Formats: C-alpha cells, sequence, structure tokens
C-alpha cells in the first residue's frame, strides 16, 4: 500500500516458491484457502468497497504542521527569558523527533529479526549496525540528563564532552 | 470537531506563556533592584528612605543674648 513510504520501511522483494504437487492426493490446505476466500474475503471486500465509495462522496484534507526554525540556546542571552523559552521548546521538539527516529530504527530491526527466520544472525547485520550507531548517538545526546532535563543541561553535557575530546586530542597529537 | 468546539491553537498558549514569562522576569529583576536600593539607602542614608529626623534649625534664636559671647 502507498500509505507509507517504502524507502523508510524497506522490505525485500519477497520471493516465494511455486507449488510443486508431487502426488495426486488433494491437500486440505488449498480447499480450505479457497473456501475461506469464498465466504470471508468476498463479503469483506464488498463491505470495504461500499465504505470506500461512501467516503469518496465526502473528501476533505488534513495537513501536517510545519515549524519555523528559531535561534538555539547557544545564541541566547544569559537572562533573555523569551529566547530561552523558544530555544527550550525547539529542543523539546527535536528531542521528540530523535525519539521517533530511534523508534523507526528499532521497528526496522524487529521486522528484520522476524522476517529472516533462522538466519537472522547473518541477514540482519546492516540493521544491527544502523541501530548501534543510532543508539550510540542518542545516548551521547540525551542520556543521563535526569528527570528535569533542559536545553541548558544538554548544552553543558555537550560542552563537557567537547572539552574532554579536545584535551584527549591535544594530548595525543602532541605525543 | 472537539478541537474546533472546545480548544484553540498552539499559538495562543505559546504567546500567553511568553507574556507571562516576560512579566515574571521583570518582576524578579525589580525585586532584586529594590532589595539592592534598600540596602544601599540604609547603609548610606543619602536617599529619600531612612531619613531619620533631626533638630530643626528654625527654632534657634538669633538675637543678642545679654552676653556678647553667647
Ligand atoms: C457521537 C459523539 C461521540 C463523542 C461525544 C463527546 C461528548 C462531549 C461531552 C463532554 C463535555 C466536557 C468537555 C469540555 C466541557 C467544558 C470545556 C469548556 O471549555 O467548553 C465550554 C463549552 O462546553 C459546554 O458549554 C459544556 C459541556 C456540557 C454538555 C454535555 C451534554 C450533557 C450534559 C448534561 C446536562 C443535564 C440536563 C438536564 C438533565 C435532566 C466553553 O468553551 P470555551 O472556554 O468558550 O472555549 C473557547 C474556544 N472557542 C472560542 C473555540 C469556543
Amino acid at each position: 500500500p502507498d500509505s507509507w513510504d517504502k524507502d523508510v520501511y524497506p522490505e525485500p522483494p519477497r520471493r516465494t516458491p511455486a507449488p510443486a504437487p508431487q502426488t495426486s492426493l488433494p491437500n486440505p490446505v488449498t480447499y480450505l484457502t479457497k473456501i475461506f476466500d469464498l465466504l470471508v474475503d468476498r463479503p469483506v471486500t464488498l463491505a470495504r468497497e461500499f465504505i470506500e465509495q461512501q467516503h469518496a462522496k465526502n473528501r476533505y484534507y488534513y495537513y501536517h504542521r510545519e515549524f519555523r526554525r528559531v535561534p538555539d540556546i547557544t545564541e541566547c542571552e544569559e537572562k533573555d527569558i523569551l529566547c530561552m523559552f523558544e530555544a527550550e521548546m525547539q529542543w523539546r521538539r527535536d528531542y521528540k523527533v530523535d525519539q521517533e527516529i530511534v523508534n523507526i530504527i528499532q521497528e526496522r530491526l524487529k521486522a528484520c529479526q522476524q522476517r529472516e527466520g533462522e538466519s537472522y544472525r547473518q541477514n540482519c547485520a546492516k540493521e544491527l549496525e544502523q541501530f548501534t550507531q543510532v543508539s550510540k548517538a542518542f545516548q551521547d545526546r540525551y542520556s543521563d540528563l535526569g528527570a528535569h532535563y533542559s536545553a541548558r543541561k544538554c548544552l553543558a553535557k555537550q560542552k563537557q564532552r567537547m572539552l574532554a575530546e579536545r584535551k584527549a586530542a591535544k594530548e595525543a597529537a602532541a605525543a | 470537531w472537539i478541537a474546533r468546539t472546545f480548544y484553540d491553537g498552539p499559538e495562543k498558549n505559546y504567546e500567553k506563556t511568553m507574556a507571562i514569562l516576560q512579566i515574571e522576569a521583570e518582576k524578579a529583576e525589580l525585586r532584586l533592584k529594590e532589595l539592592e536600593v534598600r540596602r544601599l539607602m540604609r547603609a548610606r542614608g543619602d536617599g529619600p528612605w531612612y531619613q531619620y529626623p533631626t533638630i530643626d534649625k528654625a527654632l534657634i534664636d538669633h538675637s543678642p543674648k545679654t552676653t556678647p559671647d553667647n
């Protein structure tokens, strides 16, 4: 279905074997499938067709909200309450977006685990590395902030991380 | 229908919060300024506050006093 973008949630081509009846014995699976179609799928399809044609007579749209970019906490005055407020709200929205990105990656990993069957250890390497990278970046970003997290606390964490990285790089390069 | 009938848009709450934050920030800075002004005025005494009374100089009698050396 075109409801969701196939690129964001990829699926393999889903190749399936053709039936290969070795004997002439009629299996019950095909008969049960045919009868299930006959007295399940047809009424359901008719009901869905009726509902869809009723929906088509009344067509209206809803819209995704776009948010403008505002100055971050890094260019905010020490006691400017309004700019601090705007930066905090933008940071919260970005945090929610990051959470949903992690959710998407986790969903892809779980789908890979289920689909690949017994060979999941081999055929789900790429998704595992993607999840590892995303999880590491998310942990570096938002982990250990606490219940009363804020843009300023995350900025302080990032500043401390950059200071440690700069000290390590200065020590190693001059060695 | 619920959103249209019972609620408003996010911009209303956003701007109301901004106005409230501005008002409270000005109130806080005014409180700090008032505390500092009170402290300075009481320590020095050169402002209109904490002006304790002194003896009025209009009560002094400026006239010969039966003795030249006052
Ligand atoms: C098929 C339907 C499925 C869904 C059913 C939903 C049921 C909804 C009923 C529950 C209502 C409670 C939620 C909100 C109530 C108060 C909220 C308040 O803000 O709304 C007020 C309006 O609410 C109603 O006036 C009160 C709801 C009461 C109606 C419930 C029906 C049953 C009540 C029983 C009465 C008893 C009668 C006598 C019995 C013998 C005024 O809104 P306002 O602050 O201006 O908003 C300004 C923004 N504007 C400009 C966009 C409008």
